[PDB]
């Protein structure tokens, strides 16, 4: 109902190629967790996994005190909800969703009571005796749903739902996912290449490259104090602006880049930056402003204007220094006549810096 | 180990497999256990073969096989390419769909139908063909017993029959290329005959190198069924082809062992022409 | 779509001609045995017809009607090509199902024996020879049995079931269905497509077959239409009774031919819509 | 080269099914402008009416004083880049680009000066004898681009060019196209089903429903005054707030909706609206604030919090008023544990009033 489930060094083996490489995770019960990160990694991997439609090729997994490594998917006490529309179009809605159930059990099982809750939860009143044939890819991912919270599991999987759904579609079930866990609650864990998904619906958020893991913490943690350079790229509405710097003169003082420019650093403690360490620079759109409306002084860098793209109430600006250019998100809607020299306003408590070899996070 | 753990899980799945299995061993690779009839009975054998190979009959008919099998390249296979072009060049809708039914059509007429169709059309002094041909002052021909016209009457009632159909594969493909290649050409300002020679066929390219390997594969039995039917006792010198000569001495005449060698000179070298023939394509195409 | 150049539009007109006329050379014989079989004996033998009926009189079919052969040859056509397919059917349909999942060991090497009967065969006598001492000669079971698995047919059925996503498959499987339910409460009603594709090609090679049936059949009530229309059709030979029947009739040879392959292909143009009808449905 | 297109009561018609009702546009010479709306619009249609892959069924399209409806795309004077990959995956990159031009060849100097320029502009030199096999969707929709260019139109014609490109690089493709126009400046008309590609890009955007067209004007315009409720939902990052309101007691001053609540109205002369009059009240997310707009002068908004979801520096919450609930963008974390009341801040000037049955612009 309500579980925890241990992963312990799970490690994945095709031929000879050892795709994951003993990723080891800890989930507490009721949690919302997400897996995120490019493609080819063992995020599905992993959940495919705990499903039990892949085999483990060492560590163990264990829901509860059940060690489900040779156990069956049926038995596992898990339900999933696969990318692409897992219904059967032949059976009608109703038929779909109860599926599972009427393997076995029927008259005492009486279904209806189950049934009842679901239609209620995603509110599929008039579709009940519906055909999949005739119905829309959310309601199809909709009913889909009620097919795994028809189980009543332990554990949830889900493994990228929305991404066959169009934008419109995806800000909607998006909502709808994490309400539905404030109503249930039943532990899950969350499949995505798109990290908008990982910083809303998730408690915490772990993220994998190429097998392995790259970190896990709360959304805030990541975004606020990324391990490396590939977690502060990843997160984050726009990419923030990763481009390469140095120290020279002092140390915790001032950090000079490509552009002539140089920015004085606030102290903070534990730092042991090296003089003249090669070092990336690392900075948000929304820690990036113009001219300064306060200030100022030394905390600041200059820059000539690429382009500039409206969106919202906002602006996207593009600026040129150095050999690379970076991206500062500015409020409102007024004029950036592009080609003219500009001076940007970084923020000092949000900066961030990475060594270039050892690409984690130094600052 | 692994091996035993799936072989429970897919037991069932493995269960289907068998019957099909068994079925190839049986009526395919069992027969092939029977190919060691290259000695008559008491074993030997590879002599008949040299007998085979000194026979002014059989010597033709392996010279009209190869001959046959030419004449099939040349005329019949590019056909239903140039059909499948001459489709897809056509506007008005339900008027290509009226050609594509009455094109496809003869398919599915039996061999042995057509074979019909054949001697009732050529028939003297009865058959229409003969009458058309009285009529302006053509006189008349028996077309049945002339070795002369046996081949071109077997690859025109061919290309009538089974052309359509396979028309319909390069069809198929042709269709399955996005417009933007072709819209974009339009842009450029292409004809429907530069279009076709610059990117029509080229895209159908892979769909005809792989239907020609296989048409390669089966280039030594072509027009069987058609011939062993129709042809007679003075067209036997251009008719009369490996797989005719196999299935008189085999079946008819009973001669099993110096048959079943020709039908290992016969298989071999389909075997053979194929392997060449996947190569080349394979490899020059893609 | 938009029309324009002269260089199209004279190539195009052009175009639709040609194939107009050779469509219209395609479908000149069957326009014509239908008048043909209609016709009179007197008209046909000499200058007559060319296109249309002429002297009617209709009395080419009497004689294949009241022919017993002729229907029982057709029944023995109408049950190889319904029983044979089912007997393909179940030989095929589950044997690429598991041919397509590639968690079998096998998969490598089974596929190599189905495939590897495509580029070489044991050729004709040898597999006589095998038909004669299993006792399947002038069976019907023999000929049912004899042809049923095309290493063709199989590996374009595995591809289908390949090519539908495994996820239907899954979701079963976390559900609890296992295997041959899986196969026939979703993957067949999946595979429609390829099971219309297949359930046809096996179809048109039953009711057209010829060549093994009339070498593996004996007794003439096995016999299936087209080996009996072999006799009839071009050997054209036939006994004294017809002969006899030719004079007191006025229907001639090439009239009751013309009537045979007309009653013999009318079967076949009707599956032809059908199988139309059946491909573009939209199918994968 | 550098020209103007003016399109005059164009409509299109397939059987009897009239797709485009007459749209009429006048395009500016070096004009950027953008068709946007949902699917099934005659945005493309139109687009393929000015190529000339399709008839124009009545309304005349003239590009200068040249008419091009009885012309041909080869002498239109028109380029086009198509959504699927309009490359020519046999020929090489070099080929490809150059391929409108070998059609008649002319010389082999006079082609291989024109590669020479459109490969410098998007760095398609090193990729020269690439094949389209082994390229990147991007680096296919690059060269597609070369291809255009190349022909030196005077017309760009794009359709739905980035749709089929991935969300990463979307972002990177439209800062290219943008920067692309200024660097060349040809007059282009640009089509596209996201909102965002038609608010960056455009120098006017026009938006278009169901074969009409809705509205025309800068991206400032459509943003700060939509023409109706449908130009209101669709443009803008999260949709603006549209539920239902009324007026009663008096008309210019206060209007309130089925939250039991009532908000006071900014006067805005020439609105002259009728008391009680049916009205759906529009906000947009970041037009609305939290409690911290320090006690409500004009008696604001109350509310109970659905769902929050953390995204960025930023936050998206999900407020409950009456049957209806309102989206409101924050900036920040902050407690707002849901299920409990909150109190929301409404901007005065940014509100919208569109009437119920002339669903258009009344404040």
């Amino acid at each position: 109902m309500v579980a925890s489930v241990s992963i312990q060094n799970v490690v994945k083996r095709y031929d000879k190629t050892t795709v994951v490489h003993g990723v080891s995770l800890d989930i507490e019960p009721g949690e919302f967790v997400v897996l995120v990160g490019p493609s080819g990694c063992g995020k599905s991997t992993t959940l495919r996994m705990v499903a039990g439609l892949e085999e483990i090729s060492g560590g163990t997994i264990r829901i509860d005190g059940r060690v489900i490594n040779d156990l069956a998917p049926k038995d596992r006490d898990v339900a999933m909800v696969f990318q692409n529309y897992a219904l059967y179009p032949h059976l009608n809605v109703r038929d779909n969703i109860s599926f599972g159930l009427r393997l076995k059990r029927t008259k005492k099982s009486v279904i209806d009571a189950a049934v009842k809750t679901a239609a209620d939860i995603l509110g599929l009143q008039p579709l009940l005796e519906r055909k999949p044939s005739d119905l829309s890819g959310g309601q199809r991912q909709r009913v889909a749903m009620g097919r795994a919270i028809v189980r009543d599991p332990k554990v949830f999987l889900f493994d990228q739902p929305l991404s066959n759904l169009d934008a419109k579609l995806r800000t909607q079930m998006r909502a709808e996912i994490k309400r539905l866990h404030q109503r249930l609650g039943t532990t899950v864990i969350y499949v995505t290449h798109d990290q908008v998904e990982a910083m809303t619906l998730a408690d915490r958020i772990v993220v994998m490259r190429d097998g392995l893991i790259e970190q896990i913490g709360k959304p805030m943690d990541l975004f606020l104090h990324p391990a490396n350079t590939f977690v502060a790229s990843f997160i984050g509405s726009p990419p923030m602006n990763l481009m390469p710097a140095r120290i020279a003169v002092d140390s915790t003082q001032h950090v000079e880049l490509n552009g002539g420019n140089r920015i004085s650093l606030l102290p903070r403690a534990g730092t042991h930056l090296a003089p003249g360490q090669e070092v990336v620079f690392g900075i948000r759109p929304e820690d990036v402003t113009l001219d300064g409306v306060e200030g100022s002084e030394r905390a600041q860098i200059k820059a000539t204007v690429d382009i500039v793209e409206p969106l919202g109430s906002e602006s996207i600006l593009h600026a040129t220094v150095g050999d690379h250019s970076l991206v500062v998100k500015v409020g409102g809607l007024n004029e950036v006549h592009p080609g003219d020299p500009v001076t940007l306003h970084v923020d000092l408590t949000r900066v961030h810096l990475f060594d270039a070899q050892s690409q984690a996070s130094i600052y | 180990e692994r091996l035993w753990k799936d072989i429970k899980r897919d037991w069932l799945l493995y269960a289907m497999l068998l019957p099909t299995i068994i079925w190839f061993l049986i009526f395919l690779y069992k027969p092939m256990i029977g190919l060691q009839m290259a000695f008559k009975q008491p074993w030997i054998g590879f002599d008949h073969f040299v007998t085979l190979f000194q026979s002014e009959q059989f010597i033709r008919a392996i010279k009209n096989t190869l001959t046959l099998s030419g004449l099939s390249l040349l005329f019949g296979f590019p056909m239903p390419i140039l059909l499948a072009l001459m489709i897809n060049e056509v506007y008005s809708k339900g008027y290509r769909k009226a050609v594509q039914t009455i094109v496809y059509l003869p398919h599915f007429i039996s061999i042995v139908i057509v074979a019909g169709l054949v001697v009732t059309f050529l028939s003297p002094s009865t058959g229409v063909v003969n009458n058309m041909l009285s009529w302006i002052g053509l006189d008349r021909v028996y077309f049945l017993t002339q070795p002369e016209w046996f081949r071109p009457i077997y690859i025109s009632s061919n290309i009538w029959k089974e052309a359509g159909f396979d028309s319909i594969v390069y069809l198929a493909a042709i269709m399955s290329i996005n417009p933007a290649l072709y819209e974009s050409a339009q842009v450029d300002g292409a004809t429907r005959w530069q279009m076709i020679t610059r990117i029509t066929l080229p895209c159908i390219v892979p769909t005809i190198a792989v239907l020609l390997v296989i048409r390669l594969g089966h280039i030594l039995e072509v027009g069987f069924e058609y011939i062993i039917l129709l042809y007679q006792p003075t067209t036997y010198e251009t008719a009369d082809v490996i797989s005719t000569y196999i299935y008189r001495l085999g079946l008819q005449g009973a001669r099993y062992d110096i048959a079943t060698a020709a039908g290992i000179f016969n298989a071999v070298v389909a075997l053979v022409i194929v392997l060449f023939a996947n190569h080349m394509s394979r490899r020059i195409t893609k | 779509t938009p029309f324009y150049s002269r260089s199209d539009r004279i190539f195009g007109i052009v175009n639709a001609v040609l194939l107009g006329i050779f469509a219209l050379c395609a479908l000149y014989p069957i326009i014509y045995i239908f008048s043909m079989s209609i016709s009179s004996g007197a008209a046909v033998t000499q200058g007559r017809v060319f296109l249309l009926p002429v002297d009617i009189d209709f009395s080419a079919y009497g004689r294949v009607l009241h022919d017993k052969l002729f229907w029982t040859s057709y029944a023995n056509t109408i049950f190889y090509t319904v029983f044979g397919v089912v007997t393909s059917l179940i030989f095929i349909v589950p044997g690429a199902y598991a041919l397509s999942k590639p968690r079998i060991r096998g998969r490598r090497v089974f596929g190599f024996i189905i495939a590897f009967t495509m580029w070489f065969n044991a050729g004709m006598i040898p597999f006589f020879l095998n038909m004669r001492d299993l006792g399947l000669l002038d069976n019907r079971f023999g000929i049912l049995i004899g042809f049923a698995c095309n290493a063709f047919n199989i590996i374009l059925m595995r591809n289908y079931f390949e090519s539908i996503s495994a996820s239907f498959e899954e979701a079963a499987r976390m559900d609890g269905a296992n295997d041959l339910q899986i196969l026939w409460k979703v993957y067949i009603p999946l595979a429609k497509p390829a099971l219309a594709t297949i359930t046809l090609l096996c179809a048109i090679s039953r009711w057209n077959g010829y060549f093994w049936a009339m070498v593996l059949l004996r007794a003439e009530e096995k016999i299936p239409l087209q080996v009996y229309l072999k006799k009839t059709i071009v050997d054209l030979n036939v006994n004294e009774e017809f002969a006899g029947a030719l004079l007191t009739n006025s229907y001639s040879m090439e009239t009751v031919v013309g009537a045979i392959i007309v009653m013999s292909i009318i079967p076949v143009i009707i599956v032809y819509p059908v199988v139309q009808k059946y491909f573009t449905k939209g199918v994968m």
